[PDB]
RNA sequence: ACGGAGGGGUACACCAGACGUGGAGUCUGCGGCUCAAUCUGACCAACGCGCGCACCUCACCAGGCCCGCGCGGUGGUGCAUGGCCGCUCCCAGCCCGUGGCGCGAGCCGUGCUCCAUUGCGACAACGAGCGAGACCCCGGCCGCGGGCCGCGGGACGGCCCGCAGCGGGAGGACGGCGGGGCGAUAGCAGGUCUGUGAUGCCCUCCGCCCUGGGCCGCACGCGCGCUACACUGGCGGGGCCAGCCGGCGCCCGCGAGGACGCGAGCCCCCGCCGUGGCCGGGACCGCGGGCUGGAACGCCCCCGCGCACCAGGAAUGUCUUGUAGGCGCCCGCCCCCACCGCG
């Protein structure tokens, strides 16, 4: 059979593509997190930035071009 | 401890003055009434809409008495 | 692990954007996207040079295809405007208000410019020229506000300049405050 | 003449600046904490 | 059946029955051994090998379908290691005692090998059920 | 002036009417991925070429970006004998 | 075919009911034994067959989630009649927690202290 | 601006309490002392801070290559500068056009309430804007769709009594939603040139590399912590439950750990010890057996050795619901290694 993996970091575009592929015919969200001090040096009150990159994936099982999405068949 | 800002009030007054006939003094009907775009009202959020409708319902039962 | 591919694409996109900035400063590089590279310029008529010679020679530094749009409203984009200000270094007040006049001509609700560095008599100071309405808080700051910043390598020490534009009535969403009735 | 760099060691540096100190290797970023603050916009990380 | 009876009854009533019929009966290394690296002394009740093996077979019975393994049994009998001036941490138990037990339990046809790990064979499953 | 065949290998990765261009990682394997010569040998010639003007360079993320200019390909045509 | 839920901090008890096993172990033998009267309250304050699978949380939270699943499943066989709306009021008039879940949850830790509200000791010399 | 001036508000700042710290040993940072060097920054808003020093890092010492065996340059100057951060301050504050007052510096705009310059209402001022709020993320309850994720509904001071709003009841998953993100005008000779190909001006040609050493050296005084002083406890055996997401099978070995292959602790129950620095407490030291690595001085395991400590002076800090406290688990820097920080 055939498999389509689709991966993307912006939920809106991913949903648009996922919607308009159903016009032609477990994978949960995992979050890349980095916490880093806000200052370039280490002087002052110790405050921290919390940065987060959330990705999304869908797996279509089978028998529109958007810049930012990733698709692999395997 | 919930004081309505001028933004709620100023929209609520034009809504009550324009649509006096439509608004009963009971709240669900006004919740619908702060939704239509024919009684044109561009509310860009539903919490905002609920607060405006909560003040509109109160404006209704003050003109009767 | 299918995400270790997308992360490297994400990092390579930043590599490419940084190189376009530092090199195509000459044509006013603004932004780029990956998919096949889309570069967003003010004038394509130089990025695609004569006979495309300069363009394709770029397409071989990527191996060690592209196509280009055009920026339609120049004054509303804050990143080629800081470059325009960079070029003129001209009295500071005149250059700042020249930037502001064309930003407002484009139809912006607000715009302002900050300059800081070596102005007079061995003393760092800061000048703030401004016109219209601006915002600085909440979520909408990331949608409707636009900032850009460059350092001018002046004769004396460095001089930093920032340019900010506020355009709320654009093709897109609506500011969660403005509430029209009729 | 043939002794220059015989010592073997990782020389991990930041992909952007070149520093050796405070390099983040999680997820395979390999960039330092000072450069991670300003390049994080386009790499993709955002604050929530 | 096995699931019904108070779990503390079956274990200590089958370990006394582990003295009859020449079942797994204890080897010699039993002396001078701690059941774990977190323990600081050896067990004091001399029937501890009997009760331990009764417990490990009652553990094997509950996982009727799939296979347990030895390293993941020492994890089941884990304890925290104290007296170090640092915060206490958990340690896996000793695999030698458990592997010794399961080896002799693979005899007498009480257990059968699988793809990875031991499994409760129909014989022995019947015995514990009875 | 050290070695000639490497001196011309470094002209292999410049095309005298074609569009290929060179990027360099400034290592300071231990060989440039393009051909197989040591990095130092390419670095010396690139300092020379910049000093004369055979290329224009920018730089970004630890990596030397060069583009062959107008004067440079004329300079090279008499070192590789083309038309 | 009755299907019912019960929730505590992270515990979820899924109940299937047909005209009493907890995770295949008989109810009378739920190991935390000084709290055995709690898992039996709806019975002894108010049979059939029920099957309980509880996961997540801890000992006490699991007990309290089965205390809600059990009492909520014996309210989905009586329907549309005054018993349905009166046994509920009898259950709450003992403990409302018997019908409606407890919303409380762990709060997040904030930087500058070990807990959500406790900070770090301040010194001046 | 300040007042040991008056008036009006307010916050875990106090009240009522809880948990501590300061006393013991010990990890780490600081000062001093020593040293060939023990590289350097900072004194509410410096002192587990500048993301884990055997080499590297590396700025410092003893030697030695290159161009024993311009070009660069973490050189200086943060009181020459950019950018980022901290702080005044998460305070409720700031400010424009036209009119009015004054020679002018300037002024006007700018009582009852709310967390709040949040609003009612009044006014030589009329009319706008920013900050506040709205907004974004998370989590509670219910629907349509897919196979739990992703699209919506839901709460509004809406109902009922008593007097813009303060009270008391009710239903409901939640009652005035809750925890976070963002963050105005004006500034401070805080911090950072040692994070960069940011950088002016000074000075070096102090660049790059290799071997070995130091940053960890110790009469002593301080900051943040860790572990205790026991019976509401220590020990032996058994039972069983998480979330941030996450490999483990088979043999050797007391253990630590190796050769070979494939897809939770607290707590509960049953015993033991018996008020004795005891079986509390585990620092210091003496043999062994391992792991990392080019290299232990790094870390682990085994037997033995069993310090001080009996609840801590004068002082002193934090905190109101799944909260304090107790218990463990994971990630980061990372050859090895947490008494640390983020969760
Ligand atoms: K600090
Ligand atoms: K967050
Ligand atoms: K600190
Ligand atoms: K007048
Ligand atoms: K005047
Ligand atoms: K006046
Ligand atoms: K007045
Ligand atoms: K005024
Ligand atoms: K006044
Ligand atoms: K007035
Ligand atoms: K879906
Ligand atoms: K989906
Ligand atoms: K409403
Ligand atoms: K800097
Ligand atoms: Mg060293």
């Amino acid at each position: 059979k055939y498999t389509i993996i689709v991966v993307g970091k912006d939920l809106k575009l991913v949903e648009r593509y996922v919607k308009s592929i159903v016009k032609e015919g477990r994978a949960p969200v995992r979050r890349l997190t980095i916490t880093t001090r806000k200052s370039p040096c280490g002087e002052g009150t110790n405050t921290w930035h919390r940065f987060e990159l959330r990705m999304y994936k869908r797996t279509f099982w089978v028998t529109v071009v958007i810049p930012g999405i990733q698709v692999t068949v395997e | 401890g919930k004081v309505r800002t001028k933004t709620i009030k100023r929209a609520a007054r034009k809504i009550v003055e324009n649509n006096y006939e439509s608004l009963k003094p009971k709240d669900f009907q006004n919740n619908k009434a702060i939704c239509s775009k024919r009684n044109v009202a561009i509310i860009p959020s539903k919490r905002l809409r609920n607060k405006v409708a909560g003040y509109v319902t109160t404006l209704m039962n003050r003109v009767v008495k | 692990v299918y995400y270790s591919k997308y992360l490297n694409d994400c990092i390579m996109e930043a590599e490419l954007h940084e190189f376009f900035s530092r090199e195509l400063v000459d044509a006013g590089y603004a932004s780029c996207s990956l998919c096949c590279v889309i570069i967003q310029c003010a004038e394509p008529e130089v990025v695609m040079g004569d006979n495309h010679y300069r363009l394709h020679k770029i397409e071989y530094l990527l191996a060690g295809n592209i196509w280009v749009d055009k920026i339609i409203k120049r004054g509303l984009s804050a990143e080629i405007m800081v470059d325009n200000l960079r070029a003129k270094l001209m009295p500071i007040r005149r250059a700042a208000y020249s930037i502001i006049r064309t930003a407002m001509r484009a139809g912006a609700a607000g715009c302002e410019v900050i300059v800081a560095g070596k102005l007079r008599a061995q003393r760092a100071r800061a000048n703030k020229f401004k016109e219209g309405c601006l915002i600085s808080t909440g979520h909408p700051k990331r949608i409707f506000l636009a900032e850009a910043t460059r350092h001018i390598k002046m004769r004396q020490g460095v001089i930093g300049v920032k340019v900010r534009i506020y355009n709320p009535n654009i093709r897109g969403a609506v500011m969660p405050d403005k509430i029209e009735i009729g | 003449e043939t002794e220059f760099c015989t010592h073997i060691a990782h020389k991990r540096e930041c992909r952007i600046c070149g520093n050796y100190n405070s390099v983040y290797r999680k997820y395979g970023l390999f960039i330092c904490r000072r450069c991670f603050k300003e390049n994080a916009g386009k790499i993709g990380f955002v604050k929530l | 059946s096995v699931t019904r009876v108070p779990a503390d009854v079956f274990i200590n009533s089958f370990a006394a029955h582990l003295k009859n019929r020449g079942i797994i009966k204890c080897p010699a290394f039993t002396d001078y051994v701690k059941t774990g690296v977190s323990r600081q002394y050896a067990p004091r009740d001399a029937d501890w090998f009997y009760i331990k093996a009764a417990s490990v077979i009652r553990h094997f019975y509950i996982s009727g379908s799939h296979s347990i393994g030895v390293a993941g049994l020492a994890r089941k009998y884990s304890s925290l290691q104290k007296g170090k001036t640092t915060p206490h941490h958990t340690k896996r138990a000793s695999c030698k005692v458990i592997r010794s037990i399961v080896s002799q339990f693979l005899g007498q046809k009480l257990l059968i090998a699988g793809e990875r790990g031991r499994h409760i064979s129909p014989n022995g499953r019947k015995m514990v059920e009875d | 002036m050290v070695h000639i065949p490497k001196a011309v290998y470094k002209a292999v990765y410049a095309h005298l009417y074609e569009n290929a261009s060179l990027a360099l990682k400034e290592y300071w394997d231990e060989n440039g991925k393009l051909c197989n010569p040591t990095y130092l040998h390419v670095n010396c010639i690139m300092q020379s070429l910049e000093s004369r003007g055979v290329v224009k360079d920018t730089f970004a993320w630890r990596h030397h970006y060069y583009l062959l200019t107008e004067k440079g390909e004329q300079f090279i045509r008499k070192e590789l004998d083309l038309t | 075919t009755v299907h019912t839920l019960g929730k505590k901090k992270n515990s979820v008890a899924v109940a299937f009911v047909k005209a009493i096993l907890v995770n295949n172990v008989p109810l009378a033998l739920v190991r935390p034994e000084i709290l055995r009267t709690k898992v039996s309250e709806p019975i002894m304050i108010l049979g059939l067959d029920m099957n309980i699978k509880v996961a997540g949380g801890g000992h006490v939270s699991q007990i309290y989630a089965v205390r809600q699943a059990i009492s909520r499943g014996v309210l989905a066989s009586v329907k549309d009649e005054a018993a349905r709306s009166e046994l509920r009021a009898k259950l709450v008039s003992y403990d409302r927690q018997l019908v409606v879940s407890d919303p409380r949850r762990c709060e997040a830790k904030k930087f500058g202290g070990r807990g959500a509200r406790a900070r770090r000791q301040k010194s001046y010399r």
